[PDB]
């Protein structure tokens, strides 16, 4: 079970894109974030493993085990950003991928 | 090149067959098919984690697949109904002994099946 | 516990 | 290749007549394959226990090797190690005090 | 006040002779806790510590998945490495893998460690600061190359800095009888003539945990060694001008001491 909210999530171009995903397998150990533009193919952009933040580009994701959740942050929106993002999350490298449903997100122009 | 589907577009009447064709050329041992349906996100559906070898995903009825090398993976639809309407992703990865963890998708296959 | 991901071939 | 080293000693401070065991206690060695005995008299022991193959810091290997047995003031103990590289067995006595 | 918990994984080629054989433990400072052999009956994760035992079935079976999941990736790697270094099949080889975690005596993170040996020898470790790798020789480069590119560190640091240290922290808490305790060291010191000017004096400590020890004369110094029943073994000894036994003191330091002990002969 993951859990995501479907939105969709309106955010000004330039402002900070706040996404989250709740998982309830305490033992899950990889955790990612999907982006599928509309009519498109899912592709991975950020990939997380321990507590705390990880920064890659314009993304940020934040991982909180106790709590269980995990989060995405994009820096400088841009319209191009405007997609659904898919929460993923699995236990032990072979272990079978659990998707979430998917925030929309609809970055509009300045 | 990635991963191809085909076709990315079809109309289906109830109880018709088709087979969704998947080729990859990077060599990954691991394919798999997903349905997204509105509203649920990646339904897996089979898998297969090597030539030869697949086994049952989360909704696997009314599907069946094969591996008989390592680039194709298709999906057959035995008798089409309505429930089966979706899209259906094909994706790979190296095993994961070799590092393999990001999925590569294909682009879709689109699939309406009409009373 | 022992570790379930990282471990991989050479 | 690294030699095993060999310690012999009781668990207990020896007395005659007392129970307890003789330990076999070899270590520094690579690769793995060793053949550990304890002698009584000059003869192999049968009982023996070991420990699980487990190795250190710079990769040589270590084991145990014990069993039950109650000291007299006639009996001989030693142990017996064969390894790769040792040209003919290694045999240590055991002196009660060391 | 601190502490550890390590694995130890073992792989040996057996050629011409079916699989390879497998072993590994587990230890929480000096005391193993689990292991799986590869040529037992059970072929699953087995307790060696009275505390372990009261974890459950789901513990048990994601041990014994991870542990096969190790020593397939290993039984592939002596594979690769025969190959990288060139070697027929005629001959047996060893892979060896090491890893864990400590904590400080507030039970916080303090360092981490992984490492790989090929026949005894340094092939590939994680650094200190679990970002990046020392690999040694030419071989072991294209390892390097792989686990840089498939985000290994990334994984490992996750596992070491979480899963291990939080694990860490719930054995020493439900084994604590066994793993917080201090065995003070029973000692008696020894007398013997080595020649008729000159005397032996060994100064033994006994049935002490943990195995960390200080033994001092003011000298042969054999190792600490186990005694089977948990506990530990050392002595050092001094040679002595006979008649001048009076002047040699031997020192005892030992977490268990509240304070350091010293015996001259008497």
């Amino acid at each position: 079970e993951v859990e995501q909210n479907s939105g969709p999530l309106s955010v000004p171009e330039g402002a900070i894109a706040s996404l989250n995903c709740t998982y309830s397998d305490r033992g899950s150990t990889s955790f990612f974030w999907y982006r599928q533009y509309s009519g498109k193919s899912p592709e991975l952009i950020m990939s997380i493993y321990s507590n705390g933040d990880k920064e890659d580009g314009r993304f940020t994701a934040q991982l909180n085990k106790a709590s269980q959740y995990v989060s995405l942050l994009i820096r400088d929106s841009q319209p191009s950003d405007s997609a659904t993002y898919l929460c993923a999350v699995t236990k032990y490298s072979w272990g079978k991928l659990q998707f979430g449903a998917g925030t929309q997100v609809v970055v509009t122009p300045d | 090149a990635g991963v191809t589907q085909t076709p990315k577009f079809q109309v289906l009447k109830t109880g018709q067959s088709m087979t969704l064709q998947c080729a990859q050329d990077m060599n990954h041992e691991y394919m798999a098919w997903y349905r997204q349906d509105p509203g649920m996100g990646l339904r897996l559906i089979h898998y297969s984690v090597g030539v030869g070898i697949t086994d049952q995903g989360d909704v696997p009825d009314g599907y069946k697949v094969s591996r008989s090398t390592t680039e194709d993976f298709p999906l057959r639809l035995l008798s089409a109904a309505p429930s089966q309407t979706s899209v259906y992703f094909c994706a790979s990865r190296p095993g994961w002994m070799a590092g393999g963890v990001e999925l590569y998708f294909g682009p879709g296959t689109r699939l309406t099946v009409t009373e | 516990e022992l570790a379930g991901i990282g471990i991989l071939t050479v | 290749q690294r030699t095993p080293k060999i310690q012999v000693y009781s668990r207990h401070p020896a007395e005659n007549g007392k129970s307890n065991f003789l330990n076999c206690y070899v270590s520094g060695f690579h690769p793995s394959d060793i053949e550990v005995d304890l002698l009584k008299n000059g003869e192999r022991i049968e009982k023996v226990e070991h420990s699980d193959l487990s190795f250190s810091k710079d990769w040589s290997f270590y084991l145990l090797y014990y069993t039950e047995f109650t000291p007299t003031e006639k009996d001989e103990y030693a142990c017996r190690v064969n390894h790769v590289t040792l040209s003919q067995p290694k045999i240590v006595k055991w002196d009660r005090d060391m | 006040g601190s502490h550890s918990m390590r694995y130890f994984f073992t792989s040996v080629s057996r050629p011409g002779r079916g699989e390879p054989r497998f072993i590994a433990v587990g230890y929480v400072d000096d005391t193993q806790f689990v292991r799986f052999d590869s040529d037992a009956a059970s072929q699953r994760m087995e307790p060696r510590a009275p505390w372990i035992e009261q974890e459950g079935p789901e513990y048990w079976d994601g041990e014994t998945r991870k542990v096969k999941a190790h020593s397939q990736t290993h039984r592939v790697d002596l594979g690769t490495l025969r190959g990288y270094y060139n070697q027929s099949e005629a001959g047996s080889h060893t892979v060896q893998r090491m890893y864990g975690c400590d904590v400080g005596s507030d039970w916080r993170f303090l360092r981490g460690y992984h490492q790989y040996a090929y026949d005894g020898k340094d092939y590939i470790a994680l650094k200190e600061d679990l970002r990046s790798w020392t690999a040694a020789d030419m071989a072991a480069q294209t390892t390097k190359h792989k686990w840089e590119a498939a985000h290994v560190a990334e994984q490992l640091r996750a596992y070491l800095e979480g899963t291990c240290v939080e694990w860490l922290r719930r054995y020493l808490e439900n084994g604590k009888e066994t793993l917080q305790r201090t065995d003070a060291p029973k000692t008696h010191m020894t007398h013997h003539a080595v020649s008729d000017h000159e005397a032996t004096l060994r100064c033994w400590a006994l049935s002490f945990y943990p195995a960390e020890i200080t033994l001092t004369w003011q000298t042969e110094l054999v190792e600490t060694r186990p005694a089977g029943d948990g506990t530990f073994q050392k002595w050092a000894a001094v040679v002595v001008p006979s008649g001048q036994e009076q002047r040699y003191t031997c020192h005892v330091q030992h977490e268990g001491l509240p304070k350091p002990l010293t015996l001259r002969w008497e």
